[PDB]
Parts: C-alpha cells; structure tokens; sequence
RNA sequence: UGCUGAAAGCAUCUAAGCACGAAACUUGCCCCGAGAUGAGUUCUCCCUGACCCUUUAAGGGUCCUGAAGGAACGUUGAAGA
RNA sequence: CGAUGUCGGCUCAUCACAUCCUGGGGCUGAAGUAGGUCCCAAGGGUAUGGCUGUUCGCCAUUUAAAGUGGUACGCGAGCUGGGUUUAGAACGUCGUGAGACAGUUCGGUCCCUAUCUGCCGUGGGCGCUGGAGAACUGAGGGGGGCUGCUCCUAGUACGAGA
RNA sequence: GUGAAGAGGGAAACAACCCAGACCGCCAGCUAAGGUCCCAAAGUCAUGGUUAAGUGGGAAACGAUGUGGGAAGGCCCAGACAGCCAGGAUGUUGGCUUAGAAGCAGCCAUCAUUUAAAGAAAGCGUAAUAGCUCACUGGUCGAGUCGGCCUGCGCGGAAGA
C-alpha cells in the first residue's frame, strides 16, 4: 500500500477508515489505491 | 526423567565393526543411593538427593553424618539434587542404578572443567595479537584498546579482559550415549566430556532433543 | 439508530434468558450466549426483544444497534442456521473430510488438516467443494477465513480456496 | 590446507605445470581447502603447446594434500606435494584427458567420478 | 491479514467483541546468583553449671567446662600470582 | 595557548536505524525463477588481495551480504609512525638576495613504576539475631541467537517454449 | 532594564528571564512571582464546558465521515437520503479519418421521438462487438438528510546514536 501524509479519493468506490488512530484509504474496484498513514 | 552422578575415568575409543573408530568418554556411574526426597510439603518444589561413592569414616562430619545415618544410606562424597519433573517418585534409601540411559539416546554432561588459571585474553577471549615484528614495543599479546574516549568515558561491564580461565561449570548437551553397561557400571559417551579424570560428572538425558 | 429502533420478532420457542447483562438463548438449532456491554438495554416487553441506550454513556446507540444487529444474528443463527460454502477452483486441489477435521490437499508438498471448533460441521458434496453448517455466523465466518487463508485465490488462473460466490476479476500475464 | 597463494603441482595433462591458488571457493571467510573442495587458481608455468595458457584464471579441485586425509577409523593418508586437477570455469569438469599420481576415494562424487576414472590409483 | 458489527437502515478489520501474525519482546537452552540488608527455604549436628556486684540492665564480674565445628601445622593436587 | 598530541594502519570495540544479508508483509507494467518499490523489524552476521601513507576509489576473485552513521572525523598514560608538520639536502618556480611554496623528493629521539573512578578476576572483615555442616528455591544478571549448498516433493504448479 | 558590582523566592538545575533590593536578632504575622495529590509548605476546593491524544509534557506545508459549539443553505409524509426488485430505449451504428473505433484513439453535431423516464454518453474491457455499471425512472420503505462556511480542542505528518 502507499505511505504517504496525504490519504486522498482517487476512485469513486474508495472509502476513507479510520483503524487504530490511522486514516487510510480502501478500494473495491482497484488494489492500486489502497493507501495509508495521512 | 534424573540424571546420575559418575566419575570420569579416561578417554578411549571404541571400533565398530563397519570401519568408524567413535571417540568415546568413559564415565564410571556408579550406584546412586536416595538421601532426601523433597516434595511440595516442605519445600515447595519436588526433587531428589543422591550421593555416590563413599568416604572415609571419619572425614564425614557430625551434621554430614547425621544427614546420611537419618535415613538407610551410607556416607558418599558430596550430594547432589535433580528436580524430578512431574510424575516419578523415588523412595528414600533407593540405589538408582544405570539402566536409565539403556533407555535413553542422547545425554548432557555437566562437569568443572580444567583450570587454566589466570589466563590472558589471546587465551581467554581468542583476542587477535598485534603486529609481532614491524616496531611494535611491549605490546605483543596486550589486550589493545578498552574504551573510546571521553563521552563514555568509563570502561562498560562487561569488557573482554584477562581473567581466571577455566574451573567453572559448563554442560556440554546432546552426546550421543554409545554403551550402557551395567555390570560394571560404566556409561560411555561419544565426545568430550568437561573436567580432568576423577573430576566429578552430572549426566543427564538430553533436552534439546 | 436506524438500526436499533426496529425490534428482533423473536418466533417460535425462543427461550430467552436475562441474567444482568447476559444473554443465553436455547432453540433448535443450537445454543449461544452473548455477554452484552453496559450501555444496552435489552426489553422483552410484548414477547419481542427491544433494545435502548443507557443514561450517561456516550455511544449507547452504537453499542445498541451491534446488540440488535448480534441478537438478530443470534436468533436467526439458532433458529435457522448458517450456511457458507466454499469451493476449490484449481486442479488437483481436492477437500476430504473425516470427523471433525477437514483434510485440504492444497499441493503443497504435505497435507493440510485443520481442526473445527465445536458447532460447527463441514460436508462435502464434491471433492472441490465444502459447506460448513453451523450456529453462530461468528464461528462459521472464521472457519471459512482459515479456510481461505490456507490459500488464497491467485490473480492469474484462479486457484486457491475460494468463497463460492465472490468474483475474482484476471488480470493478463504480461 | 590450501590457502591462497599457495603453488600446486598440477595431476592432469591440461598443460599447467605448477598453479597457484588464488580463493578457496564456497562461504565467505573460508581459510582452508581439502581434497573435496574447489580452488580458484591462476597459472604460472605451462607447456608451450599445452590447452591452457600461462596467465589464465581457472577453477581447480585439490586431490593431494601433504595435511592429508582422515579416513574414520582415525587413518591418515599423508601425500608428498599438494596437487590438482584443472577444471573449467563454468562448466566444472577437468579439462585433462589423463591423469597423473594417486588420488582418493574420499573424491568419489559424480563430476569427480568422472575425474578418477581416467585415474590410475584411487 | 481477516470474522461478526454498528455509529452512517448500506458499506466498514474496531467503536463493544474475537482469531491470525516475524530472527525483534518475555520464556524455553547454558552460566553466575539470598550482601535478594526484603540477607529466603529444607535436612542434620552441637552445647541442659555454680555464684558474686551495682545505676537489678539485651548488665558487669569470678571459677569450672569447652561441644559440634573451624582455623593453624605438615604431605600435597590435571586447584593456584 | 602556566599544552585538550593529529591523518592512516593494527588491537579492542560500543550504540543509533535512515536495514546490506537473513525474517514478515502490501502494490506491481507481480505467469514462474528473478526483480522493482514501500511498510514492520537492530537478534545475529556483514570479505581476501593488487595499487596508493592514504581514508576514499579503481581493479581481481568471492559472498547469503561485503550497510550508513555516532562514539575528541571512538581508540598513541594501548602499539606503529608511512603522510603530515622542526633542524640537512635537492629539483621546478618566485625573489637582486636572505629565503619561500595546500608543489614535489630522500632522510629524520613517540616519555610515564596507575593514587581515584571504570572494568576483568580474586580474597579478608562484619552482617544475616545461639553456633556449626551441607543441599537448594530463586529476585535479578549474563552468555548464546549467523547462514550456504545438494537431494526429496517435482522437473510437478506456472509457462508457447526456454 | 538587570548582571558586572546584588544576595533572597520562582523557572528541576540555569550571571544576564519573573518577583524583589540583605544593618543585626526572633522557634512571630501578611503578601509578590510561582504554586496547593506525593516527593515538597499549601485546594484530591466549588460551579460550568472541552480533551481520549499521555494531548497536557518538542516540531511545518498538507491530509482526514475525530469531536464540542454557531450561523445560513439544498431536497423532505402531494414521502427526501442510504438500501432492494424491474427499465436505461428510437431516426440510430452520430458524420467521418479507420480493416471496426456499433455510445468510451482524433475533428464536427451534442439536436429530434416513445413514454413512469433513459445520456446519442461517464469509469472499465474488447479487432469492433458483448457486459458490469453511473447518471436517471416507477413500486417498497418510513423518516430526516448532505453538503459547504466560521470556530475551541484533538489526530497523522513526527527517524539518532
């Protein structure tokens, strides 16, 4: 996945969690945008 | 299971008929007898106290003597304990014999190995000597450096130096026990065993197995 | 919420059991037990079970609606039973089972066997396919989680231990 | 106990009359090397019609070592000179189509059933 | 990495709850270790006398007995400056 | 500035993690073998030579890997003394000259018996509540923790085939 | 202005910061800065809120359905938002470059019908096709909802011997 200090949408069906104190990003559609730590 | 006390007698070899010489270490385990069986009663923890050989009648003192003649044993030299893990009881008095290890396959020796006395660190620690020609000046087998500088500024514990070598306890672990006989009490190990011969030897089965 | 404010129609020999915050149900099924957190209430009042936050606790609407959401799943778990099938797409992989240890040929180099917990009971109507049946959705969704972490579906073919009905998209080979 | 920089006689006929050995191949730190294991060497005396030539880099295997071998019953078998045969560098097998002096059964694996074929003592 | 799961009627590994998960962490292996002043436990052995003084106090003194055991001395050690 | 001995080598290290190898994962333009990138992880390991005073570098041949830094660019009351940095001499250059040169070249005294802290060992005294002989539990502390190759599964899974 | 040339109390320690200028004595009292759970003197004081981060007790751009408050807006029982069943059509495959770009490589058109309504089109994939869908359209469902703005405190960014 993507470290990054910037957890951003970039597909439609992404949705932004919130697990143990970190945001991060999961997708359904694409693996690609799964992404971290912002 | 326990392990026995025996004496180290020597090294030979035995030839198997293949061809393979083994190295083997002869261990004379001679009969332990039971002196004091301590239990979860009065001492929270259960295990067996044996002793083997025997000493002259007047060099066992008063409280040592006091100790054996308590219950059905005579005096040996020096007693020992092995912490019976969950389930064996040995009755007081009992002669445990050498058959333990025909059972078993591997052994852990435990013994005090030879004194090499105040030995210096190329010795003790394998410490590189420095450069033996080349100018060097009084400093052949010195230790080198001990410490970096000023922000530690002290030596930290720990630090390889010279020191007394050797005379302490060590286990050398999983020996293969190559004969178990009996009738005249010998145990015989392939390796090396620590100590001298004569030195005294706590041989037990092998955990690491 | 939305959630909590609609009742579980509790059908049909319920055998519903309140000891202080503890839930114990019986049916035909099978029997569950939930330990429920402080800030639901539980009513049965009018023979159907209600469920309200307490006073003083913050998220009591959230503690009540996965109490609604639990005892529903309970309820329906011990009167009808859950169901979820896996099958194996792959060659060679099959999915023997003796007692209660599944014996997954996974071909690796050596077998695999896992053990199952206590309601749970998995039958195999074809080598390349398992459905375990069981009580509580709990129990059975972890066993098909170990199940399917024996192995994973493959991106490329399509091999592994596979949820029968979640679709796997392919990707090309280069 | 061949180290590097120590000088071989050569057994086989590939032209090297006396090599030197340069790395004990296999595992980082290695001192030594026995009659079982692979040398890297480097040529230095040849004959001038001979397949290698003076200066090449290569791969041999020790088959005489005057530290010997020990055999289990405790046996030493002690040889006079230190002694190898060339192989390739790639491809492992000895680049001889004969082989000169004794050599040892403790050698005996496939590529080196294949070198003490062509040998006359083992 | 998941399972159930609301807040957010869905979704969601987390908020209630549960299961996985590395040579790192605590043990398991080996060694020192009750000066661990918190100074531990167990087993055994050893001593079972008279009287004085003064501020009669966990007192001082006299005579007799020296116990188990230790130390010294010697012969010494694959123990050792 | 009533003195804090400096580059490199040797001996001995020790810590940080911004990880070289090993260990565990996500994404891949990830079929496999092998890679790439990023996250967690400091337990252990982390070459030998040629040249050069060299560190560095280039090269050769390995290795699982030949990590990056801190410690007075760790370490001279631990060793060396090649460079550099005294006095001799010479070259080129600058100067009328004495002389000068981050320009070379040859040669050229490295002192100290450890008081205190620290550390490695090793004892004496007293305590532990009458004295003594042994055997232990164990608070705690320390040591150790690396890894290749070949075979089996299987030449199967994958792959047009390699 | 203080130190130099100035003690005393505070900032753990800390000339130069804050309070305050030591003639000597006192086993007296009120105060300043700073504090009142324990070390360590004095509030485990009272009332009303915030914080879940050990913030308080180190750090920016930027990120985020963390949370408390304030003001207005878009739609909504002539029934909204999220779910669940159906539809997503024709002149018509839109006019071409192009083997097909049969709505998604490129320039023009982005307009006209059936009807509860459907864009001549928004992601993906295929030689073009197919298909999932997204806009949108009715039944069910039964009420709030989804966005911006200004603000208080938090969260990540945030790795060293």
């Amino acid at each position: 996945m993507k470290v990054r200090a910037s957890v951003k949408k970039l597909c439609r069906n992404c949705k932004i969690v919130k697990r143990d104190g970190v945001i991060r990003v999961i997708c359904s559609a694409e693996p690609k945008h799964k992404q971290r730590q912002g | 299971m326990i392990g026995l006390v025996g004496k180290k007698v020597g090294m030979t070899r035995i030839f198997t008929e293949d061809g393979v010489s083994i190295p083997v270490t002869v261990i004379e385990v001679e009969a332990n007898r039971v002196t004091q069986v301590k239990d979860l009663a009065n001492d929270g923890y259960r295990a067996i106290q044996v002793t083997t050989g025997a000493k002259k009648a007047n060099r066992v003192t008063k409280p040592e003597a006091g100790h054996f003649a308590k219950a059905g044993v005579e005096a040996g030299r020096g007693l020992w304990e092995f912490r019976l893990a969950e389930g064996e009881e040995f009755t007081v008095g009992q002669s445990i014999s050498v058959e333990l290890f025909a059972d078993v396959k591997k052994v852990d020796v435990t013994g005090t190995s030879k004194g090499k006395g105040f030995a210096g660190t190329v010795k003790r620690w394998n410490f590189r000597t420095q450069d033996a020609t080349h100018g060097n000046s009084l400093s052949h087998r010195v230790p080198g450096s001990i410490g970096q500088n000023q922000t530690p500024g002290k030596v930290f514990k720990g630090k390889k130096m010279a020191g007394q070598m050797g005379n302490e306890r060590v286990t050398v672990q999983s020996l293969d026990v190559v004969r178990v006989d009996a009738e005249r009490n010998l145990l015989l190990v392939k390796g090396a065993v620590p100590g001298a011969t004569g030195s005294d030897l706590i041989v037990k089965p092998a955990v690491k197995a | 919420s939305r959630v909590a404010k609609a009742p579980v129609v509790v059908p049909a020999g319920v055998d519903v059991k309140i000891n202080g915050q503890v839930i114990t149900i019986k049916g035909k099924n099978g029997e569950l037990t939930r330990t429920l957190n402080d800030a639901v209430e539980v009513k049965h009042a009018d023979n159907t079970l209600t469920f309200g936050p307490r006073d003083g606790y913050a998220d009591g609407w959230a503690q009540a609606g996965t109490a609604r959401a639990l005892l529903n799943s309970m309820v329906i778990g011990v009167t009808e039973g859950f169901t979820k099938k896996l099958q194996l797409v792959g060659v060679g992989y099959r999915a023997a089972v003796k007692g209660n240890v599944i014996n997954l040929s996974l071909g690796f180099s050596h077998p695999v066997d896992h053990q199952l917990p206590a309601g749970i009971t998995a039958e195999c109507p074809t080598q390349t396919e398992i459905v375990l049946k069981g009580a509580d959705k709990q129990v059975i969704g972890q066993v098909a989680a170990d199940l399917r972490a024996y192995r994973r579906p493959e991106p490329y073919k399509g091999k592994g231990v596979r949820y029968a009905d979640e679709v796997v998209r392919t990707k090309e080979a280069k | 106990m061949i180290q590097e920089q120590t000088m071989l006689n050569v057994a086989d006929n590939s032209g090297a009359r006396r090599v030197m050995c340069i790395k004990v191949l296999g595992g980082s730190h290695r001192r030594y090397a026995g009659v079982g294991d692979i040398i890297k060497i480097t040529i230095k005396e040849a004959i001038p019609r001979g397949k290698v030539k003076k200066g090449d880099v290569l791969k041999a295997v020790v088959v005489r070592t005057k530290k010997g071998v020990r055999r289990p019953d405790g046996s030493v078998i002690r040889f006079d000179g230190n002694a190898c045969v060339l192989l390739n560098n790639n491809s492992e097998q000895p680049i001889g189509t004969r082989i000169f002096g004794p050599v040892t059964r403790e050698l005996r694996s496939e590529k080196f059933m294949k070198i003490i074929s062509l040998a006359p003592e083992v």
